[PDB]
This record gives structure tokens, C-alpha cells and sequence, in this order.
């Protein structure tokens, strides 16, 4: 036998997409509520979705993984609020809120579960507005605009790397500056994870009541743009939220903030109600795919391993977050030795002359 | 760089999953070139059967950085393939006349390369490509060997 | 992707207009490969004689989406041509060893493909390319036929 | 389009500087093909040994115009190389069957082309490539000459 | 470029050049394949 080096331009292999890659395209099927790119078509091979595979690959830079496991970014609900000033003594604002599955910031357990913040590598861009716009227009239409927050939220800080996000995160809070010692300083999230899962036809109501007016911050209808800053510096990835947002329905809320009097003191109530949910679909296109299952990442050996993962193209609300998602792409050409039973030949010219002599 | 392939026998998912079983043996030891041929056969067919770029999806692309980097890799791969010397009997992939040593390239390095690693224990592609280039000259391989000429010249 | 060709025998306008008369017969029935060769001769010559990209026009381009899409189609076309098996006697264009059936591909489908259509009555190139790929292997066509071997060993 | 080449025998600086001494003779008169082969040997080896695009440097590129223009030149060159007819014994570069005249192309024009000029006294590449294209057809060059056929048919 | 640079010198920006065309001399006529060369070797070994 004779073993030679061979080059295979198109092997049936895959490699993980890492945080050092530039952003890829994720297509959603509904342009009313989510920005582009848009594709409403079903996957080209619907009968191939969910084919099982065992994977044991390496990487050079940290892979992009979503879910609840070491090395993967945790999903959680994010809220975006539109505030319309109201010229009235009873009602001060009207609200339009959107809730969807997004990326989860790390929690400051030292404080009252605030977000861990960072100020490193601030990007150029339009700052987030510190004041409510006075000219509302098209309240029925949601306008998404990129916005740079005052501080970045930390999504991950461990041996798998440091991931930070400069997009704003919105919550309800009280100013508390220049106030008496009864002003609470805790942040409040208006919607939680169960608001997207437990019921969909049932009406949802949220009521927030306090002695101080409710403020929304940080303002801005902006989506996450995470990036790695340690141990390597990579570009922002504004498409990862598109994968998580399709894993659940998005909830649309409406409501107002009103002023009344309780115990002879001003009282502020925020009411939010919802009876509308929208189902979405997010897909990637070849040569990109998604690996869904019990994905294990070992940073000491730089190995990605999974048993009985499924290969997918699209994420919808049937997705179960007991699994993780790994982004992969078809691999480039590879080199491998292979053996032959005869020596290497350039042409069959000598071979052709053999059958001529035997033909005679 | 983006295609919608409705009328193909196998998509990307089926190609990847079906070949993974034979990929286990490919990671363990040297296989015959017929084994390698059958393993990459469907992948090569799929990447030779796309018709045109999906214009509905392509015109929506905003950041071109990932597409240009992908195209640069494919262009570089095609330039290197045009220069390779390959055995006549296999056309799906290229078998070069460079003999595998196994005293310079142990199998652990090859297995690491097959997994997509780039550490210092992995096979060095740039060093290998230089050896293959200065051994596959047309004036050393195109003319058949001395024994081959005398083997058929009996009659 | 942007060239200024002053010192060429024919420009793009002359190539397109002069070949349109012979393109009428090409749309109606199967022609001989010599007829096809004479029809595409000047177009192939023009697209093989550009010297360099006109830098005066190239450095002004603002939106790169169309240029990158055009280059992706060109790159994909070159990759597919590298694996095509072609008759030795024609080098301007590639004649494959795949036999035209006319019971699978009626001429109406071919005529629609020649007009630039993509409806469901048009020739399916992805399906056709898969058939050509699976029938043009080097181990099926490089060795001449049995009758050809016996047809020359007379002397 | 961007590579980090650590494990190569020679870098771009060494390739350029070492070849400049032989480039003096190349600018003065016609050299043999073995002289030309030795002059470009290391440059060809270097540009066939890069492994992959350096992602650390590639993801930082902001203006893509220069990269896309460079890639367009490379794609155009590869398309033209696929159409060329080359002598079998040299594979590093392509020797065409077009005979140098020296009554149509004086050496001063060739020397100006080697220096990277594009004035009206320089070799016209587009005109030359048309001449080479319509003289390198497979039906005029693939079959050996009459004298060659009669030369070997003595025995 | 670093701080050891001396500004009595000038800096010119250059790039590796694209393909070039050059006349080239051979000792025998142009051939497409070694097929005749192979047949000569067979007849000389008999
Ligand atoms: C983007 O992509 C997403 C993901 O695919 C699409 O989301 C789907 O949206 C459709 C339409 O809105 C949803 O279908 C709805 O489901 C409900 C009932 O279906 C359940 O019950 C039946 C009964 O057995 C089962 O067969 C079925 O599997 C479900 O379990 C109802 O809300 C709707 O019923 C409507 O149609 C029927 C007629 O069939 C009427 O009887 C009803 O009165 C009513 O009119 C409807 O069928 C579907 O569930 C969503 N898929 C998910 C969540 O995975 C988005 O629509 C799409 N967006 C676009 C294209 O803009
Ligand atoms: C298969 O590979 C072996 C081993 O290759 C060695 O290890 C690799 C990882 C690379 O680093 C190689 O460069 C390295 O050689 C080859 O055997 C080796 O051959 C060389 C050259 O003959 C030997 O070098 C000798 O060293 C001294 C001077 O330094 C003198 O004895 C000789 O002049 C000679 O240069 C080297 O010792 C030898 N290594 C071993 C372990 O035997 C081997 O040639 C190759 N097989 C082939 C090409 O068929
Ligand atoms: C030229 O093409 C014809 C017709 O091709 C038919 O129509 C095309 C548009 C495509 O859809 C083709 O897939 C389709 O076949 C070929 O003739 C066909 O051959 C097949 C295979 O022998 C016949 O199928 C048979 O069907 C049944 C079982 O379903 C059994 O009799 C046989 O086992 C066999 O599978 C098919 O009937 C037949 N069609 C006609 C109209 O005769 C033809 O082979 C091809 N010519 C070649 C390859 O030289
Ligand atoms: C080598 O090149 C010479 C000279 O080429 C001339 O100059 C170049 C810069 C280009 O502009 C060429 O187009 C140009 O011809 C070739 O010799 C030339 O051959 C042509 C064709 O036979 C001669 O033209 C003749 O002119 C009149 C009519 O105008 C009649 O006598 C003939 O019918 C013929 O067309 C031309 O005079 C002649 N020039 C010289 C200086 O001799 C030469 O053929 C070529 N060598 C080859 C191809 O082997
Ligand atoms: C590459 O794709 C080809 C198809 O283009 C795959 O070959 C196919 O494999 C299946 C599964 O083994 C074969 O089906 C078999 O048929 C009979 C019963 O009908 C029996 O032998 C088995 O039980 C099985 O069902 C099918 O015939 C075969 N098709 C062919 C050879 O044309 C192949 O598996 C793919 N390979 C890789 C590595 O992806
Ligand atoms: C070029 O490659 C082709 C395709 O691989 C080679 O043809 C193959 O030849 C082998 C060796 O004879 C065949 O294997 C044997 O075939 C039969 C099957 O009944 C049997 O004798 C043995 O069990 C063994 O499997 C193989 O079938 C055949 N493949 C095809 C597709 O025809 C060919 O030999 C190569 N040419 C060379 C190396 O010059
Ligand atoms: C492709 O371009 C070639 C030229 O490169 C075109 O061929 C040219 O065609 C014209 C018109 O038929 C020929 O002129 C004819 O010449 C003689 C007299 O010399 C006579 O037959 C006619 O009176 C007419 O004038 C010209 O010679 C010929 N040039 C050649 C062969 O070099 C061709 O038409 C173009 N084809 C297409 C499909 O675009
Ligand atoms: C490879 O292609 C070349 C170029 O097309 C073929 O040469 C052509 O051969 C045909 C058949 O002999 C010639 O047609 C005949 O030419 C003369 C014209 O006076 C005459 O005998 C007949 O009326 C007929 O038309 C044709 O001229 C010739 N073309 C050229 C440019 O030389 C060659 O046969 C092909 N080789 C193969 C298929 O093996
Ligand atoms: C292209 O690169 C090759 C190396 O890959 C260069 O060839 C090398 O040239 C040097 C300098 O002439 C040779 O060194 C010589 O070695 C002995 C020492 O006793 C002696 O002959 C000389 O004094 C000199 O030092 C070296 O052997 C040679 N390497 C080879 C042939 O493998 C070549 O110069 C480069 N050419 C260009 C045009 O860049
Ligand atoms: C294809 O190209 C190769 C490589 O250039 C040619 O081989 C070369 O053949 C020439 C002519 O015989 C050799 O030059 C002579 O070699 C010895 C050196 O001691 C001596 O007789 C003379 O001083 C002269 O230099 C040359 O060494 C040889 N090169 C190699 C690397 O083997 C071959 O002839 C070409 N085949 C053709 C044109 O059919
Ligand atoms: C992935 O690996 C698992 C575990 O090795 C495989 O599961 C085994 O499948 C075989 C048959 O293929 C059964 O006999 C075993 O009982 C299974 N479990 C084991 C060994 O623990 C699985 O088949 C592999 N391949 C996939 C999912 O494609
Ligand atoms: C809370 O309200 C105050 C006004 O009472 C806002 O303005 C700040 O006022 C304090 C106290 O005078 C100053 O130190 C700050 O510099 C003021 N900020 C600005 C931007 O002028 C304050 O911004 C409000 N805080 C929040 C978080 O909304
Ligand atoms: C602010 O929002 C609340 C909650 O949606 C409004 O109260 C609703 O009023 C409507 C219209 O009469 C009733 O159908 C609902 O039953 C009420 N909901 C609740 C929870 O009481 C309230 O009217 C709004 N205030 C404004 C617009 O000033
Ligand atoms: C929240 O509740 C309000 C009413 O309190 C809803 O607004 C009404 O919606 C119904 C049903 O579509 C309309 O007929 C009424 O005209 C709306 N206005 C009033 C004043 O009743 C509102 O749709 C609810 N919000 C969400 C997101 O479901
Ligand atoms: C070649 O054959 C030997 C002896 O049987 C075997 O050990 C070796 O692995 C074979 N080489 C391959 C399969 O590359
Ligand atoms: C690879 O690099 C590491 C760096 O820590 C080193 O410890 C190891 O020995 C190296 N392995 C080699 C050169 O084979
Ligand atoms: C093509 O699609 C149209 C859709 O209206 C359908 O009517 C027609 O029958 C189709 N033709 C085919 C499948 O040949
Ligand atoms: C080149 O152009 C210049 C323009 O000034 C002209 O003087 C010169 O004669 C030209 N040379 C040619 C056409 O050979």
C-alpha cells in the first residue's frame, strides 16, 4: 500500500462560530414587530430538521453558545417601553411595551440584584436619550434604533471570557435624589419569564403602586450588541438576540401611569395589561446551522462535545430551554492521508497502452 | 455566498449527519482513499449543484465583513487547488504525490487538524503545503517511473 | 468588476448585437456544437482580454452590495467549472459527457432557460448539475471505450 | 486577503530582496525559461503556502473598498489562467504557444511593462491577450505536429 | 515603524505586484502533453 496526502475541498465537517467572527444573518418571518432581514419562507428541507449527530470538535476562540451551561449566554426577558406624555391631571403617561426573550445581564448580588456594569471599550454612536420625546408619532409602529448606553452590562465574566453589551436595559425605578428616606431604590422589571410561557390566551395585568413617580431607564428601543473583550477583542454581534426572541412568543402591553392621593400624600400607579402575543420564527441559512442539545464546553482542552444533539435551521416557540444552542458553519478544506493499492499516477496514458497490447 | 436549494437530493443537515458515523473511523487511523471518497461524496455533490445566489436574501445584507472574509477563503482555496497535482483516477478530491511519513506527522496531529484545532500540537498546514509544492513539480511526476516504462514495453 | 476596454477588437455592444441573429436559431432547436462555438466565440474573447480594474472608476464606488454579489456569482461559477469534465477538442466552452435525453428535458424547458426564466416550466439547473456530477467521474470517462480500444489495435 | 505567515521558509521581504539581483538581467533582454523559473520560484512557493485568513486582523477592517478591489483583480486573473494553454513541463507558471515576434513588440515595451508602466509606449496587454486567445485553441495545439508524429513513428 | 526611525530617510508605500507577461526562450518547441515523449521512452527500452 501507498499512503499519500490528499486535499478535500468540501468535507462533510462543521466548525463552531466564535466571538471573533463577524456577525451572521438571522432571518425572522415577521417584519411588523422585528427589524430585518426578513424571510417568511419555511426551511428548504423541512424533513431534515432535527437529525441526530454526535460532535467532538475543537476551537481557537470561544464558541458562541446560548442556554444555561458554562460558556453559554443565559436568556432572559427584556422589556422595551414607549412613553407618550399626557396633558391631563389624572393620567400623566400612556405606555406601549414589548416583552421578548433576550440576553440576561449578570446580577450584582452585593446590591439588591442590580446589573453588573462596565465602562471599558465604549463605542462610537448616538447616546441613549435621557429625556422623553415630546412629539409622539405612530404609537402603533415600533421604531428600533441603535443606541449607546451610559454603561455596559456584563453578560459573562469567568474563565470562558468576558462578554459586555453597550445596549441599554430598561426598568422601572424611582429617582430618590432630593427625596426623604422613604424613597425605595430597587429596580423593578414589569414582565417576567412566565409572562411569555405560562399563558398566552389569558389576559395579563401588571400593577405598580408607590408614593413616588415611576421612571423608566435606561431609555431606548435598542437590541443587545454583545462583544468579547477578554481574553480577545472581537466585534459586536447584534444578531444573537434574534435567535432567543423566537424561542418564545413576544408579548405586547398597553397602559398608563396615573396620579391619585393616598394618606393625604401623592400616589402613583402604573397599570399594564396585555391580551396580544405574536409568534416568531428565526432561521439561519447554509452554510450555517444550529446544534441543539446538551452541549458541553471544556476551556482547558478547548473542546466542544455533545451526545445526541440535533441539527436545526430554525428556532420557534416550540423550543425547550433545557437544551443549548451552538452556532456552526460548514468547514473549509482539510488535509488527510489516504492509502492506495498502487503508486501515484498523473495520467492513464500508460494504463491505456496496456489494453492496446492485450487487445491485439 | 447565500443559496436556496429546494431541488437537491440532500441538504446541508442530511449531508453532515449522515457522514458523521463514518467520520468516527476517519478520526482514528489512516483509511483507504476509497473510504475517503465515499465519505465526502455527498458533500461534494451538494457544493457543486447550487444554481444562483438567492437575490431575495442577498439584497438585505447590511454588514459585508463576514461575506468578504468567507469569499477570500474560497478564492484562496481555489488558487491553491489550481496549482495542485492530482491522481488521474480521483476527481472529487485531489490526491497529491506527497508520501505520508508518520515519523514527521504523527496521527495525533492529523486527528487534531480534523477536529479544527490550531494549537502547537496540530498539523502545520503552511509547512506541509510548502513540502507538497516543492515535490509535485510537473518535471518530476508527469513522466511515469522507470519501472512503469519497462513494465509495459515487454510486448 | 469594472474595466475600461479601449484596445479591443469588439466591445460589449457589438458582441451582443452581432450574435443576436444566430441566437434566433439557437432558441428554436438543438444546434451542432460548431454552431454553438461560432456563436459564443467573440464573447469569450472579450471576457478573456481585460487588463486590469479601472482604478479611476473603482475608487468612487459607495455601495458595495451589488459588486460583492456579482463577484460571488463569478466565484461560484469558477468553482463549478474546475470540476467539469470537458471534451478535449473544444476549449472555449465545456462539453460534458452527459447525453441529452429530450424525454426528461423538452426543448421548451431549454428555450425558457435560454431566455432567462425561472418558473416551474423552466429547466432545473440544480437537478441537471447533480446528474452531470454523478455521471462525469474520472473513473468512468477518462479511459476510452471498449470499442475504441479494439478499434485501433488492428495494426 | 490578510494572512499571518510565521511558519514559512521565506517571507515577502526576503522573496522580494533576493530576487532583485536576477531582476536586473530580466529587464535587459530575453532570458531562458529556466532563468525565469528560478527567478519566480520562491515567490510562487510563498503564495501557495498560506493556511487561513488571520481573523484577528480581518475582523477589524472598516473600509472594504481596497480589499474588494484586490479580490476582484485576483478573481479576474484566476479566470484568465483557467483559459490559458501551457507547456506540460512547467507548472509554476504558464508558457503559452504564442511566439514572441520582436517586430511587433520591441523589448523597450516589455521592459516598460516589467517596471509597472501604462503609457502608450508600454506593452498593450489587452491586445496581446486577444492574440494569444485566438492562437491557443485546443484544436490547433493539442495534437502534436506532423514532424513529431513522423519522428517517433520510425520504429 | 517605531521611534528608532530616522527622518533623513523617506518612506514609500509598496505592494506585491500582480501577474506579468514575459517573453521566454526554450530549447525545443512548445508541447501540450508528454504523450510523444512517453512513446519515445517505450520504444527506446525495447
Ligand atoms: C412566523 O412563524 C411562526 C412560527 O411558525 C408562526 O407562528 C404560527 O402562527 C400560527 C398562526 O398564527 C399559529 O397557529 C395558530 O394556532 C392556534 C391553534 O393551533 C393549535 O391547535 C391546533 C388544533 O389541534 C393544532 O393543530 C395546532 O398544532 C396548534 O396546537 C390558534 O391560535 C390558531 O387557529 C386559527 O386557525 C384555525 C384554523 O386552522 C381556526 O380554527 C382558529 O379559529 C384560528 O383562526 C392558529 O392555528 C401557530 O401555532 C404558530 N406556530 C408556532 C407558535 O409554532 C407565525 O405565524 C409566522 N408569522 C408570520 C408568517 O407572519
Ligand atoms: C520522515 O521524517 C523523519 C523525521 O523527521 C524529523 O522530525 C520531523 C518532525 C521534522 O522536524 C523533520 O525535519 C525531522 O527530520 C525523517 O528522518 C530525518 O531525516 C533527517 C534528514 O536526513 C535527519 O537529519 C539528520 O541529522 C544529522 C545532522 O543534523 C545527520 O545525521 C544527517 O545529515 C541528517 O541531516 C534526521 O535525523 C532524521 N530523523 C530521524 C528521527 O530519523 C525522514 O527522512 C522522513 N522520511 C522520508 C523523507 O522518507
Ligand atoms: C430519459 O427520460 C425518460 C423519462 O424521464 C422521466 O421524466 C423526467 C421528466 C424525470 O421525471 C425522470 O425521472 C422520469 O423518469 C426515462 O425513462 C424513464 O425511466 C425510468 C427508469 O427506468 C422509468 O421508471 C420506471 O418506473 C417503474 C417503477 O416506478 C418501473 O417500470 C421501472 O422500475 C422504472 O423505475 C420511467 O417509467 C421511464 N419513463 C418513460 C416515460 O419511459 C429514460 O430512462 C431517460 N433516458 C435515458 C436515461 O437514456
Ligand atoms: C511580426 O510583426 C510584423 C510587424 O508587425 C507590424 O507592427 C506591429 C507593431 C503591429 O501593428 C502589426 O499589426 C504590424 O503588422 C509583421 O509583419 C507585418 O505583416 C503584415 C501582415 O502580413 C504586413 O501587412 C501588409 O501590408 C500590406 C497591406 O497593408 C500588404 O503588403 C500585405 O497584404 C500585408 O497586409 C506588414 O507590412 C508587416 N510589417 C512588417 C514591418 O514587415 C509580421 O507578420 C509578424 N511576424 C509573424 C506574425 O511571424
Ligand atoms: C450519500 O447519499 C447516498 C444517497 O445518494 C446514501 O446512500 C444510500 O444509503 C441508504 C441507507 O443505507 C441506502 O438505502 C438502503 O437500501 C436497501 C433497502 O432499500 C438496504 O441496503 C438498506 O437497508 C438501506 O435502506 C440507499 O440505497 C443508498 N443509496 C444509494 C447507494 O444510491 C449514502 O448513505 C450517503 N452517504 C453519506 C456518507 O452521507
Ligand atoms: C479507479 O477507481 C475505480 C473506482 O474506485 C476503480 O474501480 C474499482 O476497482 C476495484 C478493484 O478491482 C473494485 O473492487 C472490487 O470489485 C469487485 C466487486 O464485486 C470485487 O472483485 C471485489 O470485492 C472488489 O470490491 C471496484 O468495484 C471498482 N469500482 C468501480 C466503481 O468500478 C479502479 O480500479 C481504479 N483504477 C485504477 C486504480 O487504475
Ligand atoms: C465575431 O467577430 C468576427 C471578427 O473578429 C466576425 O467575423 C467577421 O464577419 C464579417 C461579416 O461577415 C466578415 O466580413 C466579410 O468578409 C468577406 C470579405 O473580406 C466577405 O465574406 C463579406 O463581404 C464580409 O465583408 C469578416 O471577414 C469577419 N472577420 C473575420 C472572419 O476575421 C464575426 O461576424 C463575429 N461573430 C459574431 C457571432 O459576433
Ligand atoms: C476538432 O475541431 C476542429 C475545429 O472545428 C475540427 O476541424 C474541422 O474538421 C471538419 C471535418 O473535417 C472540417 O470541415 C470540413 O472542412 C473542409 C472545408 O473545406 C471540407 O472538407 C468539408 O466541407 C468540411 O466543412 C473543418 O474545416 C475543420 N475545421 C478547422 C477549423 O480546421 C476537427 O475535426 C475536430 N477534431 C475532432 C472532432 O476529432
Ligand atoms: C530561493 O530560496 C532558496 C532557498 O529556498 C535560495 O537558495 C539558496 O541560496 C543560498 C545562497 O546562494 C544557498 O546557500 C549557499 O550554500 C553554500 C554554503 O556552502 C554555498 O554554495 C554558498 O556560499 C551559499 O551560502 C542555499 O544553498 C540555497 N538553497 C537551496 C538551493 O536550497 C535562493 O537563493 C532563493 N532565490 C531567489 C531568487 O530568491
Ligand atoms: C523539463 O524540465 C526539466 C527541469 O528543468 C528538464 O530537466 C533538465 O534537463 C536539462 C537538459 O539536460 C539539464 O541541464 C543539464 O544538466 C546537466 C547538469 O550536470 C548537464 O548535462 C548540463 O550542464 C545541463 O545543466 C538539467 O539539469 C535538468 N534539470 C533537472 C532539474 O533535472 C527537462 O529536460 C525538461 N524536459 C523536457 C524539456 O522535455
Ligand atoms: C452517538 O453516541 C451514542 C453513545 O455512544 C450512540 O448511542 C448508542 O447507539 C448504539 C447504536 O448505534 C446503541 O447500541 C447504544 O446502546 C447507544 N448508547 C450508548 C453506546 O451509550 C449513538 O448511536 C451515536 N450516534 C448518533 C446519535 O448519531
Ligand atoms: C433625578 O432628578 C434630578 C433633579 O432633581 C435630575 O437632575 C440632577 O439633579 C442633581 C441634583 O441637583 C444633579 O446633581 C445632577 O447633575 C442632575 N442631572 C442632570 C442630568 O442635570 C437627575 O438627572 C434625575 N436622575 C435620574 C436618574 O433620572
Ligand atoms: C389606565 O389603565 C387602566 C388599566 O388598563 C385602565 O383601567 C381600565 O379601564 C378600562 C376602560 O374603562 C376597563 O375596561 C378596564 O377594566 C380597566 N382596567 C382595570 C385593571 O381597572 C384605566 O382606565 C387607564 N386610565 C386612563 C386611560 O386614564
Ligand atoms: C389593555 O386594555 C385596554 C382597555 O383597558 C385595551 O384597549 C381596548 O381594546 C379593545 C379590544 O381591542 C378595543 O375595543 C377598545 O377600543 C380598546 N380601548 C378601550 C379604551 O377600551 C387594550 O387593547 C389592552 N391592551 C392590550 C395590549 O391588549
Ligand atoms: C498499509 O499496510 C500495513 C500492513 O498491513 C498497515 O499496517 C498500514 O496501516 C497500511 N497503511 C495505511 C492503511 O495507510
Ligand atoms: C505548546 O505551547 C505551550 C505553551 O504553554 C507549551 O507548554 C507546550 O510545550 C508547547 N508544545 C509543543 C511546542 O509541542
Ligand atoms: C407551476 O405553478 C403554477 C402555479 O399557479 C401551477 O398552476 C402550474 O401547474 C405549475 N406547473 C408545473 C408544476 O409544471
Ligand atoms: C504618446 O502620447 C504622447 C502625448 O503627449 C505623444 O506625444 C506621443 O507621441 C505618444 N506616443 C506614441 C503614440 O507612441
Amino acid at each position: 500500500n501507498y499512503t499519500y496526502w490528499a486535499y478535500v475541498p468540501f468535507p462533510p465537517l462543521i466548525r463552531a462560530v466564535t466571538w471573533m467572527d463577524n456577525p451572521i444573518e438571522v432571518y425572522v418571518n415577521d417584519s411588523v414587530w422585528v427589524p430585518g432581514p426578513i424571510d417568511d419562507r419555511c426551511p428548504a428541507k423541512p424533513e431534515e430538521e432535527g437529525m441526530m449527530i454526535n460532535i467532538s470538535i475543537g476551537y481557537r476562540y470561544p464558541p458562541i453558545c446560548l442556554g444555561r451551561a458554562p460558556g453559554c449566554l443565559m436568556p432572559a426577558v427584556q422589556n422595551w417601553l414607549v412613553e407618550v406624555p399626557t396633558v391631563s391631571p389624572i393620567s400623566r403617561f400612556t405606555y406601549h411595551m414589548v416583552s421578548g426573550m433576550s440576553l440576561r445581564p449578570r446580577v450584582n448580588y452585593l446590591q439588591d440584584f442590580s446589573y453588573q456594569r462596565s465602562l471599558k471599550f465604549r463605542p462610537k454612536g448616538k447616546p441613549c436619550p435621557k429625556e422623553i420625546p415630546k412629539e409622539s408619532k405612530n404609537t402603533e409602529v415600533l421604531v428600533w434604533e441603535e443606541c449607546v448606553a451610559n454603561s455596559a452590562v456584563i453578560l459573562q465574566n469567568n474563565e470562558f471570557g468576558t462578554i459586555i453589551d453597550w445596549a441599554p436595559r430598561g426598568q422601572f425605578y424611582h429617582n430618590c435624589s432630593g427625596q426623604t428616606q422613604s424613597c425605595p431604590s430597587a429596580q423593578v422589571s414589569p414582565a417576567v419569564d412566565s409572562d411569555l410561557t405560562e399563558s398566552l390566551d389569558k389576559h395579563k395585568h401588571k400593577k405598580l403602586q408607590s408614593f413616588y413617580p415611576w421612571e423608566w431607564g435606561e431609555k431606548g428601543i435598542s437590541t443587545p450588541r454583545p462583544k468579547i473583550i477578554s481574553p480577545v477583542s472581537g466585534p459586536e454581534h447584534p444578531e444573537l438576540w434574534r435567535l432567543t426572541v423566537a424561542s418564545h412568543h413576544i408579548r405586547i402591553w398597553s397602559g398608563n401611569q396615573t396620579l391619585e392621593t393616598r394618606d393625604r400624600k401623592p400616589f402613583y400607579t402604573v397599570d399594564l395589561n396585555s391580551s396580544l402575543t405574536v409568534p416568531l420564527q428565526s432561521c439561519v441559512k447554509p452554510p450555517y446551522m444550529l446544534v441543539v442539545g446538551n452541549i458541553v464546553i471544556k476551556p482547558d482542552s478547548q473542546t466542544i462535545t455533545c451526545e445526541n444533539c440535533r441539527l436545526l435551521t430554525c428556532i420557534d416557540s416550540t423550543f425547550n430551554w433545557q437544551h443549548r444552542i451552538l452556532l456552526v458553519r460548514a468547514r473549509e478544506g482539510v488535509w488527510i492521508p489516504c492509502s492506495m493499492d498502487r503508486p501515484w499516477e498523473a495520467s492513464p496514458s500508460i494504463h491505456i497502452l496496456t489494453e492496446v497490447l492485450k487487445g491485439v | 455566498f447565500i443559496f436556496t436549494l429546494i431541488a437537491v437530493i440532500m441538504g446541508l443537515i442530511a449531508v453532515t449527519a449522515t457522514a458523521a458515523v463514518a467520520g468516527v473511523a476517519l478520526h482514528s487511523s489512516v483509511q483507504s482513499c476509497n473510504f475517503v471518497n465515499d465519505w465526502q461524496k455527498n458533500s461534494t455533490r451538494l457544493w457543486n449543484s447550487q444554481s444562483s445566489i438567492d437575490q431575495k436574501l442577498a439584497n438585505q445584507i447590511n454588514d459585508l465583513r463576514q461575506t468578504v472574509i468567507w469569499m477570500g477563503d474560497r478564492l484562496m482555496s481555489l488558487e491553491h487547488r489550481f496549482q495542485l497535482q492530482c491522481d488521474w483516477n480521483t476527481s472529487d478530491f485531489c490526491i497529491t504525490p506527497q508520501i505520508y511519513n508518520e515519523s514527521e506527522h504523527h496521527w495525533d496531529m492529523v486527528r487534531r487538524h480534523l477536529q479544527g484545532r490550531e494549537d502547537n500540537l496540530t498539523l502545520d498546514i503552511s509547512k506541509l503545503k510548502e513540502q507538497i509544492f516543492e515535490a509535485s513539480k510537473a518535471h518530476l511526476n508527469l513522466v511515469p517511473g522507470t519501472e512503469a516504462i519497462a513494465g509495459v514495453a515487454d510486448g
